[PDB]
RNA sequence: AGGACCGAACCGACUAAUGUUGAAAAAUUAGCGGAUGACUUGUGGCUGGGGGUGAAAGGCCAAUCAAACCGGGAGAUAGCU
RNA sequence: GCUCGCCGGAAGACCAAGGGUUCCUGUCCAACGUUAAUCGGGGCAGGGUGAGUCGACCCCUAAGGCGAGGCCGAAAGGCG
RNA sequence: ACACAGGUGGUCAGGUAGAGAAUACCAAGGCGCUUGAGAGAACUCGGGUGAAGGAACUAGGCAAAAUGGUGCCGUAACUUCGGGAGAAGGCACGCUGAUAUGUAGGUGAGGUCCCUCGCGGAUGGAGCUGAAAUCAGUCGAAGAUACCAGCUGGCUGCAACU
RNA sequence: AAUUCCUUGUCGGGUAAGUUCCGACCUGCACGAAUGGCGUAAUGAUGGCCAGGCUGUCUCCACCCGAGACUCAGUGAAAU
RNA sequence: GCUCAACGGAUAAAAGGUACUCCGGGGAUAACAGGCUGAUACCGCCCAAGAGUUCAUAUCGACGGCGGUGUUUGGCACCUCGAUGUCGGCUCAUCACAUCCUGGGGCUGAAGUAGGUCCCAAGGGUAUGGCUGUUCGCCAUUUAAAGUGGUACGCGAGCUGGGUUUAGAACGUCGUGAGACAGUUCGGUCCCUAUCUGCCGUGGGCGCUGGAGAACUGAGGGGGGCUGCUCCUAGUACGAGAGGACCGGAGUGGACGCAUCACUGGUGUUCGGGUUGUCAUGCCAAUGGCACUGCCCGGUAGCUAAAUGCGGAAGAGAUAAGUGCUGAAAGCAUCUAAGCACGAAACUUGCCCCGAGAUGAGUUCUCCCUGACCCUUUAAGGGUCCUGAAGGAACGUUGAAGACGACGACGUUGAUAGGCCGGGUGUGUAAGCGCAGCGAUGCGUUGAGCUAACCGGUACUAAUGAACCGUGAGGCUUAACCU
């Protein structure tokens, strides 16, 4: 249950080794505005392919 | 059927309720029903029939809710659970007429008397 | 397990799920876009084309059954009067879904469902 | 008429499961007993520590009881750690 | 704003205790709120509580308390 | 100690079903309980339903399952004559129509008569309300249809009992 | 026997099988007449046993429905 | 002047209970467990008086003897009293062999059947109930058998608390009494969110020497090894009869394990229907909410078992107890010494699963990259520009894969999901209208209407073109081969 003695601070890095963030490492560009977008989402003005999709 | 199991008899020698203190026949074996060999007490007994309450001895299941399967998939059920009261050393019946209907599933050894002396197999 | 099953639960019993489609179904109906989470989306593809589907034919019994579901009058006209003769030539497909960006509020896959034929 | 009967409020606490770093320093959910009486509850008051009170259990006397709590003797004493 | 669900001998409404400004309006979101907060019982200002009839006060007692004198007790004090 | 699943005296008490302050659904009124979004492993908690057997489980029927309401039959051993006794066992329950354009019963406007002639009485006797029963029909597998609502009997120890 | 060590005494009974139960016998280690003796209808969230109904208690587990557990965002302890 | 006799004399003068207990210490000192020992206990061997008709050893073994195990009662007090939970049951095991069954043998006072005893052998298997808290034990009925021991008398950070083992109460006995019992009876709180090792599953990084995609070889490791009954041989052998083959065959089961859902069912809160009470959509009708899914009645997919298929083998190698052949030592003799042949569920293979992180990192097939410049502290390097290959990764639609990763299918050269069309299934003749009926209701339209997760089709909706990672011919020494 308790632990018996104290990790280290190495055990603790070695344990965050996985607890790293993903980047993006690509951001799709629209054709009609050139404005960046996550891929397959919408590009904040409304845009999806080529065409806009929401007025808001 | 199972130990600790109610059944009814066929034949009229045997009386009334009985019940399945063993499966007999194999080492844990939980549960037979079709053509088995079972442990009986005589849990009630009308004076009539030869055997008497608190009697041990032996019965062959012929009637059971669970129902036998047919080769082509077909299960042929019979309400109520019933035996046909056999001896202990002899497994042979004590009643000289089957009541009921039986199975071609008790059509091997003794139980050749059970089905010639029962009306529908 | 979940073998060949259909459905997803979304954390919340039948009642409260049959409520939550009937209810999404209206809003859909009666604004033609909405914004909603993407599962609730795919979900509801699942009830709105439906009534779409029964709309294209226009009957007595048919109006009750489109009553009995989502159980408000406003989108029974709409969906008898204004759809299906919007999408009576149209095979399947009357909502579609565009994801969109996650919610502030908790990180939640977001997305823009809507009627294909909408004007604007 | 009934320290009568079934049963809500109300009073209590028989069994079980959960909780047991809890939602809670004894509760929750199903069932349980009593429920016109030796019943229950509000507001005041009275009884004070080798004393009170007790349909009595070493029970209760502010989450404390085979002699409450707070200050003083007091830096008691400790052949023990 | 439109639907949905819950309580409805209450999870509705009012007196008493108890709290003491938590009520209302405006502004802000550092800290508190087991999250975000534009919101708040949070911060900061400013308002608001109007009685011959409602309570208190008051007049009168109960259990009981205090109790001039008095009886008693080493003193404190006990009883009346 | 907390924006704590606990504790906290009194007042009011709508409709329908119902004996009811139970319970169910709702009025008036107030809330969704100050983290959410997904997936739909084990395992845990709270439930529903299970072939055949049925207490073989287990320290023990612990727990679940079961019975449950009204009316009417009936109903013991012992007894302290009260009991035991809802003993046990059971049957009828829905809707429609007729009896009866809604009956038994309740309540009582007019008219009339009498009188202390007015908050008077008398066959006052229209409306309103109206339960139960009998007969016949009719639906379903099922009519206490939900919630609610008892498991029953026998032998013994102890304590009379509340 | 709420008491009997030996002891699971012995007879009758209940179950296929009964160290439990009931009626007892009397060989009472070590009952006994207000420290009451013995019976007793009713009553008991009392002790022991049997039976019927009933069933996932079990054979022997299976599916489904919800709250957790798993993943993502925010806040973020503990004993040791 | 002292039985100050506890005699170096606490004072003239002093008994007990504590389970209501509290405090300071101790493993200096008992209870559990471990540890030493093994008297006792169990097992084995030695001598053989004898019982066995005679015959010590078929089987038992007198009086005595010698060991082995740690295995019961003990001995000790080494370890923990600044805490190692107590029997039993449940769940899950694992080992030894002093073997209960099954396997192989020897002797038999072994005719057969069935036995006794001893040797080899641990692969697998090795009951359910009545009683009681029970391990036990006794009993009922099975079975091929219902093994004996170790594992903190296995297992309470896995479960239980029936028992001893607190606090309430009573009975019997003891004591004047408080109370006590190596007696009885009733009741009596069982905590933990897993750091490390360990296991069970599933992944990231890097290595394996250019980088990829696949198929493998198998070094190792794991799984699985059970057995009954009926018949044929055969009423044969054997036998005074009664009875009756423990070779070789075939079928059918019990238990176990694996897979699957075609049947038989179970579930199926996401399908259909009945129906109670109430609320709502104005109302009639039709519906929806709520009451455990309100209560039910059926039920598709999926999962499942009780349903269905299959398997534990045959064979080969080397063996164990045993049985031998040839054969000297020791002219005979002798299973062994030289040789040689048999021989079991044990061992190694054979069957099934993982498996090259097998750092000993293996093999085969295929794919893809062959441009310059600058500096340099040159087995070697660093940088710049151009170039990004096969392929992977990401993103999206998803799955009979899944906790998450992972794995598989698809991405407009498209059937990957939802929708749509048709069918199947399931429920049971919808709404509305008409007719009959005083009405409830019935009849027709109508096996109607709804219908899922299923089957077959269909681009209607979403799977955008990119972008990212990965590069630009791969070290140094030595051999057949050619300059």
């Amino acid at each position: 249950a308790v632990q018996q003695n104290k990790p280290t601070r190495s055990k603790r890095g070695m344990r965050r080794s996985h607890d790293a963030l993903t980047a993006v490492t690509s951001l799709s560009v629209d054709k009609t505005s050139g404005e960046k977008h996550l891929r397959h989402h919408i590009t904040a003005d409304g845009y999806y392919r080529g065409r806009k999709v929401i007025a808001k | 059927i199972q130990e600790q199991t109610m059944l009814n008899v066929a034949d009229n020698s045997g009386a009334r309720r009985v019940m399945c203190i063993k499966v007999l026949g194999g080492s844990h074996r939980r549960y037979a029903g079709v053509g088995d060999i079972i442990k009986i007490t005589i849990k009630e007994a009308i004076p009539r029939g030869k055997v008497k309450k608190g009697d041990v001895l032996k019965a062959v299941v012929v009637r059971t809710k669970k129902g036998v399967r047919r080769p082509d998939g077909s299960v042929i059920r019979f309400d109520g659970n019933a035996c046909v009261l056999l001896n202990n050393n002899s497994e042979q019946p004590i009643g000289t007429r089957i009541f009921g209907p039986v199975t071609r599933e008790l059509r091997s050894e003794k139980f050749m008397k059970i089905i010639s002396l029962a009306p529908e197999v | 397990m979940r073998h060949r099953k259909s459905g997803r639960q979304l954390n919340r019993n039948s009642s409260h799920r049959q409520a939550m489609f009937r209810n999404m179904a209206g809003s859909l109906v009666r604004h033609e876009i909405i914004k909603t989470t993407l599962p609730k989306a795919k979900e509801l593809r699942r009830v709105v084309e439906p009534l779409i589907t029964l709309a294209k034919t226009d009957s007595v019994a048919n109006r009750r059954l489109a009553f009995a579901r989502t159980r408000d009058n406003e989108i029974v006209a709409k969906l008898f009067n204004e759809l299906g003769p919007r999408f009576a030539s149209r095979a399947g497909g009357y909502t579609r879904i565009l994801k969109c960006g996650f919610r502030a509020g908790d990180n939640a896959p977001m997305a823009y469902i809507e009627l294909v034929d909408r004007s604007e």
